[PDB]
């Protein structure tokens, strides 16, 4: 179901969705669809001021790894975003 | 703790020129 989301998914508008749609075209910027990967995260942390390791990027993945995938699809990745922003710990 | 603000960094320019 997750609805809970799809409201807070609605609330963003067009806004501060380009700004991060953008974000999207880093993170999968090299990949075949839209799944982010622990060698594509690096990638935008290093020019986002973080130059993390592949062993601590992976539990970027796990987490949004919800379907044991391995990356990190376009819809898993917005979800992270909006499960920390409105409910970090 | 996702400032946000940090990607736009990612997505500026790019390399655009
Ligand atoms: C909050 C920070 C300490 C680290 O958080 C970054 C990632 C989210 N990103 C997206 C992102 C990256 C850089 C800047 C802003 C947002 C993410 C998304 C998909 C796959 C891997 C990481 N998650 C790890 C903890 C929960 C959120
Ligand atoms: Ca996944």
């Amino acid at each position: 179901m997750d609805d809970i989301y799809k409201a807070a998914v609605e609330q963003l508008t067009e806004e501060q969705k380009n700004e991060f749609k953008a974000a999207f075209d880093i993170f999968v910027l090299g990949a075949e669809d839209g799944c982010i990967s622990t060698k594509e995260l690096g990638k935008v942390m290093r020019m986002l001021g973080q130059n993390p390791t592949p062993e601590e990027l992976q539990e970027m993945i796990d987490e949004v790894d919800e379907d044991g995938s391995g990356t990190v699809d376009f819809d898993e990745f917005l979800v992270m975003m909006v499960r920390c922003m409105k409910d970090d710990s | 703790r996702i400032s946000a603000d940090a990607m736009m960094q990612a997505l500026l320019g790019a390399r655009a020129k």
